[PDB]
Formats: C-alpha cells, sequence, structure tokens
RNA sequence: CGUGGAGGUCAGUGACGAAGCCUAGACCGUAAGGUCGGGUCGAACGGCCUCUAGUGCAGAUCUUGGUGGUAGUAGCAAAUAUUCAAAUGAGAACUUUGAAGACUGAAGUGGGGAAAGGUUCCACGUCAACAGCAGUUGGACGUGGGUUAGUCGAUCCUAAGA
C-alpha cells in the first residue's frame, strides 16, 4: 500500500481514498493545488461555496480550448471552474478522516491538508464503435484521490551549527590582534 | 414502483385504453400491493377507478 | 396504551379458559391406551384420533363459555402429542399416522383461549394397557429407568419454576432447572423459550430460556413483575440437542407483523380463511386447497411454522400458565403465582421411580431440595 | 421569526418574453418564479401545486388572458431542510382582470 | 569484448541473500565493457581454456501489443416542448402514478401472419463492467415459470424442377 512522500510524522495523520467514483482525476488535481495553505476549515466552507458557484479554482494547467470566467481576479487567472460533483466526493476523503484521528487521540483543527495524492483508476475491457477502422479502445479513468492531513509548526528551532572553517596560523593572530585594540 | 404492467392489464379486461383510467396518489399503500388484476374490477363500484370528461368530437356543427 | 391494565374479568377469562384446557388434557389422558387395548375397546387410538378429539373437545367447551360472545374462543394451540424421543408439536394431517404402543412416554400439548387470553398445558406419562385385560397391573407397578429419570426430572423443573414470581429474573429459572436436570443426568432441551402471554399474542418477546454459550449472548435477561403472565413451558432429554429430521410441519400462526400482497389467488383465499382463525397457531388440518395456499405464505413469511423436532432411543414435557400479581395482606405487598393450568398439569410422584434425586448434600446441588420443598 | 403572512402579489406570466422560444417559457419561469419569491419573500427551494401549475398552462402556452391575480403565501418548512424553512406557496384564484389592486392582505379571517 | 548454450577445471560461489532492473555513487581503458555499494527481490550462479551460430541493432509503407503531445479538444442541429406535484431514494430536467399543455391524424411508432432469430416476450431481484450525458425503470446480469390441439396450417398429391 504505502504513500507518497512523508514530509511530516505518518503516526499522527489521516488519509482516506475515493475511487471508482465518478469525477475525473485531474479534475480534483487542481483543488488539490489550491488547498495547499488552507487550515482544514477553509475547505469545508468551501463545498457550499461550489454548489453556488462562488468561488473557482483557476484551472491553470488546462488553458487550451478552456472558456474563461468572472471569478479571476481572486487570484490571478481568469480561466476558472467549478467542481461541482467533485464536493460530494471531496466530503468523501474529509470528515471520515476526522474520524480517523479521534481513536488515536487526536484533534482535526490543526491538522490541515498539505500532502494531497491522486493517481488514475483501472481500466476494463471498453472498446469503442466509431468508422470501423478507427476502433481501438473506450477505456477511460475515474480517480484515485487521496488526501494526508499535516500539523502545523510546533518549535522549529533551526539550531545554528558551529560552521567549521578552516583557519590558518596568520589568521588566530589577526583576530587576537583585533581584540587588543577594539575589544 | 413501474405500474406500466397494471395500467396495460386493463386493456385486456374490456377494451379500456391506457389513458380513460383514473387512480389516486393518496392510496398508494394499496396498489403497491396488489400488483395485479386481482384488484382491479372491484375497485370500481366503490369509487376508485373513473372516467370522467374526455374530449371528444360533435356533429352537431354538421 | 393499555387501560384497565389489568382486571377481575381478565382474570376469570383466564380462570375459565384453563379449567377448560385442563379437562380436556384429563380426558385425553385417559383415552390414552395401546393399540391393542384399543382394539379391545373396539376403538383404535393413533396420533391423530386424539388430537382431532382434544380439538372438537375444546371447541365444544368455549362455546359453551362465552358462546356467540361479541368476541372468540377457542384453540391456542392445536393439540399436538409427541412420543418418546419427538420433542413437540406432531399434530398429524389425515394424509403417517402414529399408533400408541405400552410403554410409550407421550407428552400432550394443548392451549384454550377466551376473548384471546391463553392457557397452555402440556403433561407426560406413559402408556398402559386397558385396565380389564390386566387388572390394576399397571398401578401396582412403577416406572423406572431413563424414562422415570427424565420425567422426574422434568416435573421438578416444573416445580421450581413454580416457585420461581415479581421480583426474580429470568436468568434464576434457567440455572436452576440446570441444575434439576443433571441431576438424574438429563439435559434440558438447548434454546427452548418460554413466554410473557398477551391477549392474543401467544409468542411474547420477553422468555425463560432452556442456552449455549452462543444464545446467552442473544437472549436478554428480563425480571419478572406483577401482572404479567407466562406459561412455562419444561421440555427435558435424557440425551438435548433438537433437530429437525424431515417431518412435515402441520402447525402454523399468521405473523401479523409481516405483509405481503400474494400472487395467486388460493392463496389469498388461504390468507383470508387464516385471518378468521382467532389463534394463532392452527393446524393444517383444519385439507387440499391449504396445501397449495401455505406453501405461498409461509414463503412469504406471513405464516410461521412450528417445526417438530427430534431427539432415538432416548424426552418429557410439562406446561403451565400462571399469572403473577401483587397481593396486598397485613399491609405488605408482595407477588404471588397462580397456577392456571390445574390438575391437568399434575402428575403422580408415586409412579416414578428414579435411581437418582436431587442431592442437597453437595455443595452444588444444596438449595434445590430446600426449594422443592 | 416565523412570520408568516398572506400577501397578493401582481404578476403577469404572459408578457414577460424576450428572446425566448414559446416552447421554452417553462425553463424561464423557473428562474422567473424562484426570483419573485426571493425578491418578495426571500427563498430559493419553493414548492408548487399541482392546480398551480394549471394556473400557468391554461388553454395554450400563453393561455394567460389579461392580468391574472396570485396570491403568494409564506408558511414554515421542517423535516429536516437544508435552505430557507420560509418557502412560498401561491394560491391561484378565479380572476377576470386586475385593474385598482396592488396588494391585498390576507389575515386569518 | 558482451549475451545464450554444451563439455572440462580452480573438488568455486551460494537465506552472512545468486542473477536481472534503476542509480544527479566511485576506480581502470583510445574505442566494444566488467567489478563494488545501497534499495527492491528470495532461487541454483560466474570467470578462464574449447566447441556450436536462430547471440548484440533507430528506419525495409517491417509484424503484434500498449502508452503521449494535440486534448480535460472537435463533434454531441433530420423529426414543434418543456415545466409543476406525489411516492421511493444518499443522489432525479428524462423511468412509475395523477393532472395540465402537445406531436403523429388508420398511406402513422396501431392492431394480426410468413422469413430470420430459439428463450430477446411475461414475473421477481440487483446496479461492479457495457448500455458513448443521466437513468431505482429496461432488449445489460443472476435466480424461476409457461410449451396441453381429430378440425384454421404442415404432412399426403401435382406443374416447373431434381
Amino acid at each position: 500500500a504505502r504513500y507518497g512522500a512523508t514530509s511530516t510524522n505518518p503516526a499522527k495523520s489521516a488519509s482516506a481514498r475515493g475511487s471508482y467514483l465518478r469525477v475525473s482525476f485531474k479534475n480534483t488535481r487542481e483543488t488539490a493545488q489550491a488547498i495547499n495553505g488552507w487550515e482544514l476549515t477553509k475547505a469545508q466552507k468551501y463545498l457550499e461555496q461550489v454548489l453556488d458557484h462562488q468561488r473557482a479554482i483557476p484551472f491553470r494547467r488546462f488553458n487550451s480550448s478552456i472558456g474563461r470566467t468572472a471569478q479571476g481576479k481572486e487570484f490571478g487567472v481568469t480561466k476558472a471552474r467549478w467542481p461541482a460533483k467533485s464536493v460530494k466526493f471531496v466530503q468523501g476523503l474529509l470528515q471520515n478522516a476526522a474520524a480517523n484521528a479521534e481513536a488515536k487521540g487526536l484533534d482535526a483543527t490543526k491538522l490541515y491538508v498539505s500532502h494531497i495524492q491522486v493517481n488514475q483508476a483501472p481500466k476494463q475491457r471498453r472498446r469503442t464503435y466509431r468508422a470501423h477502422g478507427r476502433i481501438n479502445k473506450y477505456e477511460s479513468s475515474p480517480s484515485h484521490i487521496e488526501l494526508v492531513v499535516t500539523e502545523k509548526e510546533e518549535a522549529v528551532a533551526k539550531a545554528a551549527e558551529k560552521k567549521v572553517v578552516r583557519l590558518t596560523s596568520r589568521q588566530r593572530g589577526r583576530i587576537a590582534a583585533q581584540k587588543r585594540i577594539a575589544a | 414502483a413501474n405500474l406500466r404492467t397494471q395500467k396495460r392489464l386493463a386493456a385486456s379486461v374490456v377494451g379500456v385504453g391506457k389513458r380513460k383510467v383514473w387512480l389516486d396518489p393518496n392510496e398508494t399503500s394499496e396498489i403497491a400491493q396488489a400488483n395485479s388484476r386481482n384488484a382491479i374490477r372491484k375497485l370500481v363500484k366503490n369509487g376508485t377507478i373513473v372516467k370522467k370528461a374526455v374530449t371528444v368530437h360533435s356533429k352537431s356543427r354538421t | 396504551k393499555d387501560k384497565n391494565i389489568l382486571q377481575e374479568s381478565v382474570l376469570n377469562k383466564y380462570r375459565t379458559a384453563g379449567q377448560i384446557a385442563q379437562t380436556a388434557l384429563k380426558y385425553v389422558t385417559s383415552l390414552i391406551n395401546d393399540s391393542y387395548h384399543s382394539k379391545t375397546t373396539q376403538r383404535q387410538l393413533t396420533v391423530p384420533e386424539l388430537c382431532l378429539l382434544t380439538d372438537s373437545f375444546i371447541l365444544t367447551r368455549l362455546e359453551q363459555y362465552y358462546k356467540n360472545k361479541v368476541n372468540e374462543r377457542g384453540i391456542a394451540i392445536p393439540t399436538t402429542i409427541d412420543i418418546d424421543q419427538i420433542s413437540g408439536g406432531w399434530c398429524p394431517e389425515i394424509d403417517v399416522t402414529g399408533t400408541l404402543r405400552p410403554g410409550d412416554l407421550v407428552k400432550i400439548t394443548l392451549g384454550v383461549h377466551i376473548d384471546g387470553y391463553t392457557s397452555e398445558v402440556s403433561h407426560t406419562m406413559v402408556i398402559y394397557p386397558v385396565d380389564e385385560t390386566k387388572p390394576i397391573l399397571q398401578p401396582t407397578g412403577p416406572l423406572l429407568g431413563g424414562k422415570a429419570d427424565a420425567v422426574a426430572a422434568a416435573h421438578i423443573a416444573m416445580e421450581t419454576v413454580v416457585a420461581l414470581s415479581s421480583g426474580i429474573t429470568g436468568q434464576l429459572i434457567r440455572t436452576i432447572v440446570d441444575t434439576i436436570a443433571r441431576s438424574y443426568n438429563c439435559g434440558v432441551v438447548p434454546g427452548s423459550r418460554v413466554r410473557r402471554i398477551r391477549r392474543f399474542l401467544a409468542g411474547q418477546n420477553e422468555g425463560i430460556v432452556a442456552f449455549t454459550n452462543v444464545s446467552a449472548i442473544p437472549s436478554d435477561d428480563f425480571v419478572v413483575q406483577s401482572g404479567e403472565v407466562y406459561l412455562i413451558d419444561l421440555k427435558m432429554a435424557s440425551l438435548h440437542k433438537a433437530g429437525e429430521l424431515i417431518a412435515r410441519p402441520g402447525a402454523y400462526v399468521r405473523d401479523f407483523a409481516q405483509t405481503h400482497i400474494l400472487k395467486l389467488k388460493t392463496s389469498r383465499q388461504l390468507l383470508t380463511k387464516i385471518d378468521k382463525q382467532g389463534v394463532y397457531p392452527f393446524k393444517l388440518s383444519h385439507l387440499k386447497s391449504f396445501r397449495l395456499g401455505m406453501s405461498e405464505i409461509s414463503n412469504n413469511y406471513l405464516c410461521v411454522e412450528s417445526p417438530i423436532q427430534i431427539a432415538t432411543s432416548t424426552v418429557a414435557r410439562e406446561c403451565n400458565t400462571i399469572v403473577l400479581c401483587d397481593s396486598s395482606v397485613s399491609t405488605t405487598d408482595r407477588p404471588e403465582l397462580l397456577r392456571l393450568t390445574g390438575g391437568s398439569k399434575t402428575c403422580q410422584p408415586s409412579w416414578i421411580h428414579s435411581q437418582h434425586e436431587l442431592n442437597p448434600q453437595d455443595s452444588i446441588v444444596q438449595g434445590i431440595f430446600q426449594l422443592a420443598t | 421569526l416565523k412570520d408568516v403572512v398572506t400577501r397578493e402579489y401582481t404578476i403577469n406570466l404572459h408578457k414577460r418574453l424576450h428572446g425566448v422560444s414559446f416552447k421554452k417559457r417553462a425553463p424561464r419561469a423557473v428562474k422567473e418564479i424562484k426570483k419573485f419569491a426571493k425578491l418578495h419573500m426571500g427563498t430559493d427551494d419553493v414548492r408548487l401545486a399541482p392546480e398551480l401549475n394549471q394556473a400557468i398552462w391554461k388553454r395554450g402556452v400563453k393561455g394567460v388572458e389579461y392580468r391574472l391575480r396570485l396570491r403568494i403565501s409564506r408558511k414554515r418548512n421542517e423535516e429536516e431542510d437544508a435552505k430557507n424553512p420560509l418557502f412560498s406557496y401561491v394560491e391561484p384564484v378565479l380572476v377576470a382582470s386586475a385593474k385598482g389592486l396592488q396588494t391585498v392582505v390576507v389575515e386569518e379571517d
């Protein structure tokens, strides 16, 4: 099984998948790149805003034949769309994840999602029906969306090293000749 | 709750079409249980299945 | 809920039903005899004739009481005659019969209801030959061996249960039964149930169980309270894992809870007819069209079957109905139980001889003797 | 508060036509009735009636003669709703023409 | 020089981890390359001296299978029209029931036969693939039932024909 890059402690983290549903994988990718910075509850209240069509995630990658939108001066790119049906699938990954950390003894108020992974769901026996010779495969790709929460900053401690430097004999006598004047 | 069968079954009774009959949305707990012709002809004299007003053709102008 | 939760009239209805149940059961026991004996009398006894007689009797007697009364009375449970191994619910259709044979152990179970109040009784006894050929041969001689052991065990269980009333738990009954049964070396049939009867309701969720570890968990502990009625059933086996070998059901009850719209006309008609019945339990014997109708209804679970179960060489049963209530005397209120079944339930203790007896001396058994006495 | 006040507003479903097909007037009405209810009462989820739909579809798609007289009755909603409980309920009545009528306050009498 | 394979030998190596793949790890050589470490993997492996020739690889409109940019693209216009309410459901513009508004106007999407097809009709249940949006319904899937004839046909007979 395993997961992505362990940027934080996996012992204190929760996650969930949403495969074999409906909505594709790159469609929920754009909103997964803009969620990297929110604080959990900033995404829960965002779900209702989509159904009312108020905020649209900037589809910066998908630009070719992608219509603009009035909701573009929020961040920058005027080409954005609303993950409508994705909302019912995003909540599937959430909510339950908050219950997974409940049994561990944690709280879902500081553990914000920063490392979300999404792949490509498998295919089946699917063939097209076009102009005879133009028949290859009807196979497509659902989803493999999975998000992993991450705790906030707790005691960073940069810890400045001693910084070992090759000092010379004419250097230790130079510094000592400066401390007898200024210092 | 497909009841297209019960309506089509009414055409094999006497000669009533599938648009002259009149049911009721109130007694939905009776029609669902009686999914056959066993309780259809008895639901006429009591006051359940009627026809009432039907758009027709007159020859009074003639 | 039910206003007039308890009424004097209700008590009367049970008592009257009980009186009839008692009389009918006595009558059947007198009739039970060996086939050969019955032959001398120019009569025949089989599993069917008794059953027919007893059911008819209940109808007739009920007819006398509250007859034509704005209500309904009749047969709560059809008369069932088990035999040695066969545990219960054997009420044969006309279409294999069972002939009584001297020395057979027989259990008769029947029920009567007045206006829905039910009185159920059961009894066990051994079968003997005609008095005239035998003159008091059978009275002089006792029953011994396993038959005696099981019968005594069952009876004692019945006596213990009668003692064990409001403020008691069902569990205590179950525990006592195991101790008493074990005394012979008998075992109560696993997972049997006793009911806490209501008007028009034989089944009752509240119950006393005879149970493996598995059913212990699903069983529900409960405390008996005043104004509650029970039909205590005690089944014991010399062997106690009953099984459904292959026997035609014959006894069924209508389940009010489930409803289905049945496709066949015959089945619909049967359903209507059954609803009319009055008691939950009727026998099919009440013939041809019924067989067909039963099939669809049972499948749907409209009807619930009472199967016949069996223990080959190795069952005894005593069932009585009791009314529990709160009595106040000397400014003290204590629960007391009244036993409706009466004479029907009783058995002559002198008849049975058993090598084993409950033994209070060992730590395990002590207290039971006192309880019985 | 739930308020619950029966009022009779003035609205005609026959003249409001501009660049819309005469077979697709109904989807426009969906964004009109709910809009008219939101403008006055203030709600989105509006449950109509079988007799209410007959008021619009009288004798054709545009069966509305002249100025009708609709009666919107704002009530309360429960059964675990998601939107506003103060929905709207139009009560269609018999009316030839609305002349000199602006609003009628209907109480419990 | 490398790979596959046979014979002989260091009476080799081998769960203290063979061989194969990746490696912004290193050494030697002008060019063909090999060895070591880590990760993955857990069963028989490699060098030298010989023999064998269907061993190595950018293109022959080369063969077969699979995967991109284009591309979250073009297309989704023959046939007037959707909307409201109720039941069920986590979920409904579209299936069921009722009402209103309409299309086709027995030369129609009607109602009866032959040919092809032989369980695609009827009942119940289900929604993971397919059903190019949706769809609890269905011609998708699973579990059953119906096949009753002296009489309308066929079989028998005849022309063409074999």
